[PDB]
RNA sequence: UUGAUGUCACGGAACCUUUGUUGUCUUCGACAUGGGUA
RNA sequence: UACCCAUGUCGAAGACAACAAAG
């Protein structure tokens, strides 16, 4: 007869559990098998199949309770109530039989020898070891034995990693299962007891399994008694609409909508406050299915609602991965294999008594997050984040205990100043730092805040081209700061309280100084304990460990809060105290200029509606998240590194250059590399007042058409900056104090904050438009180590030599066209940025500028200052400014065109057309194939408007759509028309014939909101316009004596009055089924831009009825038996056309129409082909470069894959404004009157380029000639004609300064070569004479500006820069030999620019104004456009005129 | 200049020459490699001359089946490359060049569709990779265990297609073999790959004669050994060949030429520790012990000469070996002072220990003796002695002044293990006892032996 | 779902390296439509 | 199947290209 007592365990802790392993592999020999033995063992119903429960061994609670009773046993002098225990035997013969053989010393308190092999009675611990089944032990398991799919339904697979103390890296890892507590606490067990057992053994028993605080790796107590559906949508969404390349972009998104469900709503709209959206209104759209799914009743809960962002935002993930060719991971060859601890199986025990003194130090407190921290736990099946925070199943940030331990160990560590050199198994390490670890109790804590995550992405530059690396971005979740975590601490010891060694690191944690997290070197990680309180609990006392046992240790959480009604407050004074070995420095920095740290993806789902937003973080406060605008830390520990690399050498080789592979120089003992962490640590810099970020629009200018590029128009959001309120960034960084004590890692940072201070390091993005400048930057708490290192006038510009004669009786065009040289100078390897090269000029260059006419730089942000649009002056905090980026575009076009280079900005793939006038042209219809078409023999007339006949009622729809043969009789006298039915006048001479019809509807109307000719002799009211086009009828006629010429004139609701003078369709008879011509597909790439533009009109009849079938209908492709008109070779067609006069496509892309080493550098495809099925190589982008490398321009100014050398700075006005127009208020002399300009049309290329000849190429560079017709406007009179501009939606009003306006601007230069500066510097000055154009409205002669030269300084070293205002001739004398030696005295284009860039003397007004349409319509009596046309501007020499500066089109 | 490299290989590309194709992929990956680690040649900014035509070369080349053909040649040919050129290539030369053919493959190989020669080349390189992993210490590296893990998988693939393929049978096992002497067991099926390898003849590698080797000694059948004693002498590897000729001897019952083929390979030996010719020396003396033929107490003792002409783990049991080989007192002592780096000299034998003997020897001169008996070998079993030192150091830090007990017990367990130390016939009353230990008798108390203290019959010296 | 006279797995920080960055003037005039007459 | 022209209106671009993790 035996008793059952039951057994349960409640865990306290997320517990640690072993996969499942084979029944052969369980053995000795299998290391995973028995490393996993102290864990919780997974079952498998079925072998095959994964489906089964968790349980616990009992042989693993025997051995804890065997611990137990070790311990206690040495407590109480090895008695138990009055019997007295023997040390017992832990000594077998088989030890082969025995998976595990004890590693640990067995804990003695009696020198007696054991118990004999057979003896009548045994001693209490001889019975609990079974010596005397006396006491067995059951398996524990779960209430009820449920049942689950496999391991991770109960818990996640985590890894855990054995890091290096010397190197901060680690060694190795393993992988364990942890199953959280929450969800399944409780394991169920039973233990047989003989009757036979002892009362002693027994009370043994009992309070071993009581003073049991742990098991299966966590603190226990033992009592005894949708989505898929809208990614799917959204998919077919993204494919329907051919627009697959959002896909990452809208996952991005959507995923970052977790955070609240009401973001949804705040989602951007379009440009005009409309439903446009290029993202969320692609399709039902998908910000209609975005807010249906966060109307749902399931989704209404935040966690649902996080669940369903993340889940879509996996599936478009995935779906995004598979259009690149698929998901692929690239895996580590060698390293990425668990290494588990293999035990040394020892012969026999080994018995060390520690003493009858033991206690126990509760310490409990708070571990607050001062910076936000990372601890790395990436889930298998979450592939869209690179790095990723552990999180708790109900998604709490969780502090594990692992990490706790591993950092308490690392900190003991450095406080006793010697590394445990160990290794996993064998006996236990004696070192100081592991006697203290082994009685170290540290308790799993998670958080109530649950907020997700913050994804920050991150980048790596590439130090020679100063780009992105190849492959360099990833994303990043982040856990916000001031996240609180419970914390509990317990050492049992021999000590009277706590070591020293624990005391000295609690004091360090103490003071904030907790690094407990990885990604430490960007400020991840820092942790205070606060309210922190401890006791110390004497468990050698019998009454106290009577109470010990009683109440389970306060483990659990009634016992935790009794317990610590009786902590003292504080913590134990250290004796022997260290002082920490981290310090930290402060850091003020300085800007007078925009900042921006560009977050893309939170601009996609911001209500601004902008291209770029600056990066913002977010704070925890207590239940609610906080956003702060912020500086990476990780961008200032890169450009802080940068900064450090490019002034020092290691060998004689910049750091820069270096593979950093077995390298000891300063930067990896500094900054870390692979294979060590660093010594300095970089936090986040905030701002000290918030400031509200303003909206910037940029558009790029074609070099050719002198307007905006097509698809280039954008704009970004930075955080406002100007000298008179400048940005304040403050923060701290935290250095290790042996590299603070070392005089030559202190003199290496002390010259890059030297640098970076003096502004050669700007921080954040878009710096060459003048973002990021820092005006100073201060450091404190280094005791000025650090900090100590931290501390002629110019030349005349030349007189003009250009001459430009101007005649009164001249006008002259706005623009002309500069002529490129033949040759390109192009270099294959630029410039590198990774140091300041010697013969290489470094500085700063300050400019003045000064109006010589009024300037319209439009402040764009509000539309409405003055539906007519009203725009005041560019200001950034009350003060007038011009942004760098057009200063930049300025010089640059200059920069291009004085140093002969490729047309930067250029729109290589634009397509010209061209309208036919009023014959090669034949009938032809579609085969049944689609790729030939067959000649028809003639056409004639069928009259189908006017009253002759009934055409539309008495054929059919088949036979007007032209899709079945009709039969119809042809006249041919000349008299071509084909009545179906012999009219009943004329019944002689007809013949019938059978064919097709090509009926397109009445198109040929001509439509005004005035009355003409036509209207004003029409007898009666004019019908409405009819809502279908085949109840069309004549009306009237034009030549009303002859009854000829039928019109249909009707009126429309908005005052439009239409004029329709079509009659006739063709008849198309006679095909030939033997002259099939082949259609090549570039015939069909032709007709697919003809009918883009058809259905693409602006200027299109606002009546749909009045337009042919492709564009009423929206023809997108040409299809079978269509009945078009066509010009064929020998045997295959050039050009198709849908009615009889049409548009003439081009054959080739513009950007064949020009020399091909004046394209891009790096542009588009513009041959024949697809490049599509190379986009998963990287030799794509060899086939888009040039093969000579870059012209002067792109290497000054930079490319895509080349950062540029100069950057242009804000332009600040120097004194008070000089209006053009005085404002409403003359109280306020800061802002100026409104001023109507007239309408501002797109540039035409057709214009320039008259046909499809090959003769007709492109002119050159447009530049805008100085005048003086803001006279005219400011007079509010019409500069071509002279009446008074009159509102419209179309134009635009502005607040324009005056001539006088005196600007000041810096641009900052980097490694420049002599000739390089020389003709940088000629092309912002110029000559006397001379003039720039900046601006609004440069054809009606606003922005001629004047840039003057005040000072450049050099860069000579970190420390020292000197005045270079006295090398100013030598530099221009250098650019000019080297203009010189490109072209040896073939310099005809600069003369042009010099002739357009000069501006008129005194009392010389030149006449200078576009022609209007048309002769009638100008006043003043100038021919018009059509005139010009085929007079003075012929096709034959139009392109040498328009290249030929101050060439005058009227002689008035 | 990359790019210059790949429009000089598209000047002239057929796309039906495997030559061509070869040179095509590896400067494309060439290039892409240099993209990546973002070196001094990313500053090419140029592009290639011919766009229309050098478009439609890249279209032909990156066709699925003619790029996955010319990645398999590609590796090959570099794995052949290091093959004969491994010898003058250094260690982070080799070892860079091997990962180089791993990250050119690997790419690829995880498909259905990969042939052969990928995974052939991939676990050839693994294999490669591995051994180039110096066994430092005790502890093997652990990642010389899963370069043969990861070599046997990929070998895996094919045999399970093709069970006796030629090549990948023998890289299957040549990574089986590693394992067993990194301390991991055979692989699960090693008996039946090994089986399938007698039907198959050698194919002049060296190690493919120590496979029939372990053939032999598992079926007990002697009928390759003549095959392996008829081979070439001339080759460079001279004393690897001449091993295992003379295990092949041995089996056929050669007892005469053992030697000789043993004397070879003793006085022609590599300088370097790391060779596995050394390990392989020490199983063959080991192997000749454990069949009690008496023969390995020549070779032990010439092959000790050799070693202490010339860290290794199985250095120590050379030293062992040699010492119990020798039967002269005298020359022992010597032995036994290279490692340490009346007089009483100490050795700790461990491989005696490990079977149970008494691997602790005590050599005791005594001059004034005759020649005969002057020299005496006394034996004890140091296992329960360095079990009481444990225990006395680890309550020395865990207890102090509870460890006398400890100590004294300690004291006591000296004399009990070696009784010849109060004896007036080992050594003479009222005279001076030098000592020198060997192992963790250096910080014994050996002039506190207690039976009686020592010091009160002999006086003591220490000599490290 | 373990045997038992022997489990330091609270014996092991997923740790270390990486700048959301490069390139771009809020700019600008001639086009759109397809027939009619003989 | 040879000639003849007629009408006077209208905004465009609204991001694009690269990197999408690698050691
Ligand atoms: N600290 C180090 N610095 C430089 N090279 C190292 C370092 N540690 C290892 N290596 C080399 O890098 C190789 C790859 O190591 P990884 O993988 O951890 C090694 O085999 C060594 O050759
Ligand atoms: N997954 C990886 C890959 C590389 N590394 C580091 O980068 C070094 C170079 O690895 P590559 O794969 O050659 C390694 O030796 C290691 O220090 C790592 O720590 N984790
Ligand atoms: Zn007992
Ligand atoms: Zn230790
Ligand atoms: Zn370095
Ligand atoms: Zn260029």
């Amino acid at each position: 007869m035996t008793t059952t007592m039951k057994i349960s365990i409640e865990f306290l802790e997320p517990f640690r559990m072993t996969k499942w392993q084979e029944s052969t592999r369980r053995n000795k020999n299998n290391k995973e098998f028995v490393r996993g033995q102290a864990f919780a063992r997974w079952h498998r119903n079925k072998k095959d199949n994964t489906k089964g429960r968790p349980y616990i061994t009992g042989t693993l609670l025997r051995s804890a309770v065997i611990r137990s009773a070790e311990n206690l046993l040495t407590l109480s002098d090895g008695k138990i109530s009055e019997k007295t225990c023997c040390p017992g035997k832990f000594d077998t013969e088989d030890k082969d039989r025995l998976l595990q053989l004890r590693q640990r010393s067995t804990l003695r308190w009696t020198d007696k020898n054991p118990c004999p092999d057979n003896a009548e009675t045994y001693c209490p611990f001889c019975e609990l070891l079974g010596r005397s089944f006396r006491i067995h032990f059951g398996n524990l398991s779960l209430p009820g034995k449920p049942d689950f799919d496999g391991p991770k339904a109960i818990g996640s697979q985590r890894v855990l990693n054995r890091v290096d103390f010397k190197s901060g890296k680690a060694h190795d890892f393993f992988k364990a299962y942890e199953v959280d507590h929450t969800r399944f606490p409780r394991f169920e067990g039973e233990i047989t007891i003989d009757n036979k057992v002892s009362a002693e053994a027994r009370k043994l028993l009992c309070d071993s399994l009581k003073f049991t605080d742990r098991l299966c790796g966590a603190l226990c107590v033992i009592r005894f008694d949708l989505a898929e559906k809208t990614a799917e949508q959204i998919i077919s969404i993204l494919d329907d609409n051919k627009k697959t390349e959002y896909t990452r972009l809208l996952a991005d998104a959507i995923r970052s909508l977790r955070r609240s469900s009401k973001l949804v709503a705040g989602l951007p709209k379009d440009h005009d406050g409309k439903d446009d959206h290029y993202l969320w209104d692609i399709g039902v759209t998908i910000r209609q299915i975005l807010t249906t799914s966060a109307d749902t009743k399931e989704l209404k809960n935040a966690g649902k609602w996080r669940e369903f962002c993340e889940k879509l935002g996996e599936a478009l993930y995935l779906k995004s991965k598979d259009m690149s060719g698929g998901l692929k991971i690239t895996r580590r060859i060698l390293g990425d294999a668990e290494f588990h601890g293999k035990p040394d199986r020892l012969e026999k025990s080994r018995s060390v008594s520690i003493g009858s003194v033991l206690k126990e130090t509760v310490v409990c407190g708070e571990l607050v997050a001062k910076t936000p921290f990372f601890f790395g736990a990436i889930d298998e099946d979450a592939k869209q984040t690179d790095l990723q925070v552990l999180l708790t199943p109900d998604n709490k940030y969780r502090l594990p205990r692992s990490a706790v331990r591993g950092i308490l160990r690392r900190d003991l560590q450095t406080y006793f100043d010697s590394p445990c050199n160990a290794e996993l198994g064998g006996r236990p390490c004696m070192c100081k730092t592991c006697r203290i670890m082994r009685g170290i109790t540290v308790m799993d804590a998670r958080s109530e805040y649950n907020a997700p995550p913050e994804i920050r992405h991150r980048t790596r530059i590439n130090p020679f081209t100063g780009t992105v690396a190849e492959g360099a971005l990833f994303n990043m979740e982040v856990a916000p700061e001031g996240i609180v975590f419970p914390f509990q601490l317990r050492y049992r010891g021999s000590e009277d309280g706590l070591p020293d060694a624990l005391k000295t690191v609690l004091k360090w944690w103490a003071e904030g100084q907790a690094f407990m997290s990885g990604a430490a070197s960007t400020g991840k990680g820092r942790f205070r304990m606060e309210n922190a309180k401890y006791e110390t609990l004497d468990l050698s006392d019998e009454n106290q460990r009577n109470d010990y046992l009683k109440n389970w240790g306060w483990r659990d959480e009634k016992g935790l809060e009794e317990l610590k009604k009786r902590l003292n407050s504080g913590l134990p004074e250290p004796g022997n105290y260290r002082d920490p070995k981290w310090h930290e420095i402060n850091v003020s920095i300085e800007m007078a200029s925009p900042f921006i740290n560009g977050d893309p993806i939170r601009a996609a789902v911001d209500k601004r509606g902008t291209d770029v937003v600056t990066f913002v973080k977010y704070k925890a406060e207590g239940e609610e998240a906080k956003p702060v605008c912020a500086y990476k830390a990780e961008s200032f520990r890169g450009v802080i590194r940068s900064a450090v690399a490019r002034i020092h050498m290691e060998d004689g080789v910049p750091l820069t250059e270096l593979t950093h592979s077995d390298c000891e120089c300063l930067l990896c003992q500094i900054f870390g590399s692979e294979y060590e962490a660093g010594k300095i640590r970089f936090e986040d810099l905030v701002f000290e007042s918030d400031p509200e970020p303003v909206t910037f629009d940029h558009v790029a200018i074609d070099r050719f058409t002198g307007g905006a590029a097509d698809k280039k128009k954008f704009d970004d959001s930075p955080l406002p900056g100007s000298p008179a309120r400048p940005l304040m960034l403050k923060g701290s960084f935290w250095i290790r104090r042996d590299v603070l004590e070392d005089e030559e890692y202190c003199k290496a940072l002390g010259k890059a904050l030297a640098d970076v201070n003096n502004g050669l390091y700007p921080l954040g993005g878009k710096s060459a438009i003048g973002y990021g400048q820092v005006k100073s930057l201060g450091i404190k708490g280094d005791d000025k180590r650090i900090s100590r290192l931290m501390n002629v006038a110019v030349p005349e510009k030349p007189k003009t030599d250009a001459e430009v004669r101007i005649e009164a009786e001249k006008v002259y065009y706005p623009h002309y066209f500069v002529e490129p040289h033949k040759k390109v100078e192009r270099e294959e390897k630029p410039c590198g940025h990774q140091k300041f090269h010697e013969g290489r000029l470094t500085g700063k260059i300050r400019c003045k500028l000064i109006t010589k006419t009024p300037l319209i730089v439009p402040d764009t942000s509000n539309d409405d200052f003055f539906y007519h649009k009203s725009y005041a002056f560019f200001r950034l905090h009350k003060q007038i400014m011009i942004p760098g980026s057009e200063l930049r575009g300025m010089v640059s076009s200059v920069y291009e065109t004085v140093t002969n280079s490729c047309f930067r900005i250029f729109d290589e793939t634009k397509r010209l057309s061209w309208r036919m006038d009023a014959q090669d042209f034949l009938p032809g219809r579609v085969t049944a194939d689609g790729k030939h078409i067959q000649k028809f023999s003639e056409t004639a007339r069928v009259p189908f408007y006017d009253k002759t006949q009934k055409h539309f009622d008495i054929l059919d729809e088949q036979e007007i759509a032209g899709e079945k043969p009709v039969r119809m009789w042809v006249k041919r006298f000349r008299y071509q028309k084909a009545f179906q039915e012999i009219p009943e006048n004329d019944p002689d001479g007809w013949e019938c014939k059978e064919g097709y019809l090509h009926v397109v509807g009445p198109s040929k109307v001509e439509f005004s909101d005035k009355k003409g000719d036509v209207i004003n002799n029409f007898q009666g009211t004019l019908p409405s316009v009819p809502n279908d086009w085949k109840t069309i009828r004549t009306n009237d006629f034009k030549n009303r004596k002859r009854k000829n010429e039928p019109v249909f004139c009707c009126e429309d609701d908005k005052g439009n009055y239409y004029t329709m003078a079509k009659y006739c369709e063709t008849f198309f008879f006679d095909l030939k089924e033997n002259e099939e011509y082949e259609i090549p597909e570039k015939a069909r790439i032709k007709y697919k831009e003809l009918l883009r533009v058809y259905n693409n009109n602006p200027q299109a009849v606002p009546e749909s009825v009045f337009q042919s079938r492709v564009a009423r209908e929206n023809v997108e492709k040409l299809k079978s038996g269509d009945l078009v008109y066509f010009k064929h070779n020998e045997k295959y067609v050039e050009d198709i056309v849908p009615v009889r006069i049409s548009r003439t496509v081009d054959d080739r892309m513009i950007g064949k129409r020009m020399s091909a080493d004046l394209r891009p550098c790096h542009g588009d495809w513009v041959e024949d082909g697809d490049l599509s099925a190379l986009n998963a190589y990287p030799e794509k982008r060899l086939l888009l470069r040039h093969p000579k490398g870059l012209c002067p321009a792109c290497r000054l100014f930079g490319t895509g894959s080349y950062k540029g050398r100069v950057r242009f700075g804000f332009a600040s006005l120097e004194n008070d404004p000089e209006w053009l127009i005085p404002g409403k208020n003359p109280g306020d002399p800061f802002h100026g009157g409104p001023v109507m300009l007239s309408l501002l049309e797109r540039p035409r290329p057709t214009w320039s380029i008259p046909g499809s000849d090959n003769k007709f190429k492109v002119p050159g560079r447009k530049f805008y000639v100085h005048h003086h017709a803001w006279k005219t406007i400011k007079d509010g009179n019409h500069p071509t004609t002279g009446k008074a501009i009159e509102q419209s939606p179309n134009n635009r009003t502005v607040e324009a300064l005056a001539g006088g306006n005196s600007f000041s601007f810096e641009i900052a230069f980097e490694n420049l070569k002599e000739w390089e500066l020389g003709l940088l510097i000629h092309s912002l000055q110029l000559e006397k004479g001379l003039a720039h154009k900046l601006g609004m409205a440069k054809s009606m002669g606003f922005g001629s500006v004047e840039i003057d030269v005040e000072s450049v300084r050099l860069r000579k070293d970190w420390k020292q820069w000197r005045n270079g205002n006295s090398e100013i001739p030598n530099w221009l004398g250098k650019g000019f030999a080297k203009l010189k030696e490109w072209f040896r005295d073939e310099l005809d284009f600069i003369e042009n620019l010099k002739k357009l860039l000069w501006f008129p003397e005194g009392d010389q007004a030149p006449r200078v104004c576009y022609p209007m349409l048309r002769k009638k319509d100008d006043p003043n009596g100038n021919s018009g456009y059509e005139e010009l046309k085929d007079g003075e501007f012929k096709k034959e020499d139009r392109q040498k005129k328009l290249t030929t500066p101050w060439t005058p089109w009227a002689s008035s | 200049n990359p790019i210059r490299d790949i429009q000089d290989r598209l000047k002239t590309a057929k796309f039906d020459n495997k030559d061509d194709m070869m040179n095509l992929a590896s400067s494309l990956y060439k290039y892409e490699k240099q993209l990546m680690d973002s070196s001094e040649a990313t500053l090419c900014q140029q592009g290639l001359s011919n766009r229309p035509n050098s478009f439609s070369q890249l279209s032909q080349f990156r066709d699925s089946d003619i790029q996955s053909k010319a990645g398999g040649q590609t590796g090959k040919f570099w794995q052949n490359e290091y093959e004969a050129c491994k010898n003058f290539q250094t260690h982070k030369e080799r070892r860079e060049t091997l990962e180089q053919i791993i990250r050119f493959l690997q790419n690829g190989a995880e498909e259905k569709d990969a042939d052969d020669l990928l995974l052939k080349t991939l676990a050839r390189a693994y294999f490669h990779r591995g051994l180039l992993y110096r066994p430092k210490g005790f502890s093997v590296p652990a990642r010389k265990v899963e370069a043969m893990k990861k070599a046997i998988a990929y070998c895996e693939i094919i045999l399970d297609k093709n069970e006796e393929e030629s090549e990948a049978l023998r890289i299957w096992l040549y990574a089986a073999m590693e394992l067993r002497r990194c301390g991991e067991e055979y692989p699960e099926n090693f008996a039946e790959k090994l089986f399938y390898l007698a039907n198959d003849g050698f194919i002049s590698e060296l190690y493919d004669i120590r496979l029939f080797l372990e053939y032999t000694e598992r079926e007990e059948d002697n009928n390759f050994l003549d095959m392996i004693l008829q081979e070439n002498q001339d080759r460079e590897r001279l004393f690897e060949l001449c091993l295992y000729k003379a295990r092949a001897c041995f089996h056929l019952n050669q007892l005469n030429d053992v030697r000789i083929y043993g004397e070879s390979a003793i006085d022609n030996a590599p300088g370097a520790f790391a060779d596995p010719f050394w390990d392989e020396l020490v199983e063959f003396i080991r192997m000749l012990r454990n069949k009690k033929s008496e023969l390995w107490k020549e070779i032990a003792i010439k092959a000790w000469d050799k070693c202490r002409e010339k860290y290794w783990a199985r250095q120590r049991e050379l030293y062992d070996l040699a010492f119990m080989a020798q039967d002269g007192i005298e020359k022992k002592t010597r032995i036994a002072d290279s490692l340490k780096s009346i007089a009483v000299h100490f050795y700790l034998n461990e491989l005696e220990s490990h079977e149970g003997g008494k691997g602790g020897h005590a050599l005791i001169y005594d001059p004034q003796k005759a020649e005969k008996d002057q020299w005496q070998d006394k034996s004890f079993d140091y296992k329960e002695l360095h079990r009481k030192f444990l225990e006395w150091q680890e309550n020395y830090i865990l207890n102090e002044e509870g460890s006398a007990d400890f100590l004294v017990t300690l004291c006591r367990e000296i004399e009990k293990a070696m009784p010849f130390l109060f004896k007036s016939e080992v050594i003479p009353e009222d005279r001076p006892v030098l000592w020198i230990p060997h192992g963790f008798l250096h910080r014994l108390p050996l002039h506190a032996a207690m039976k009686e203290i020592f010091w009160e019959r002999h006086a003591s010296r220490y000599l490290p």
